């Protein structure tokens, strides 16, 4: 029988898990009023 | 009475406090009253807009 054969050449093998990633801002901070009244300008 | 004879300039300035210390009363209960106006005439329409309600 003819029968293709492969050898292992083994070493290097990059492994990258690629995963859903959910972005988010650095600094989100949201202005909230210290301090109560209406919002002149 | 100040620089002549009684009233002795601590005695005056004793009384310099007490004309300046409760004007400073005064600037507390004005603004206690400016307090407790804006929350009489602070009754209510409109909120500062101006537009169709």
């Amino acid at each position: 029988p003819a029968v293709g054969v492969v050898t292992v050449k083994t070493e290097p093998l990059q492994i990258t898990t690629e995963l859903p990633g959910r972005t988010s801002a650095y600094r989100i901070a949201e202005v909230r009023p210290q301090v109560s009244g209406i919002i002149l300008k | 009475l100040l620089g002549t004879q009684y009233i002795s300039k601590q005695e005056y300035d004793q009384a310099l406090a007490d004309a300046q210390q409760a004007n400073a009363a005064v600037t507390a209960a004005k603004a206690a009253v400016e307090t407790a106006r804006i929350n009489l005439a602070y009754t209510k329409v409109t909120s500062p807009i101006s537009g169709r309600i």
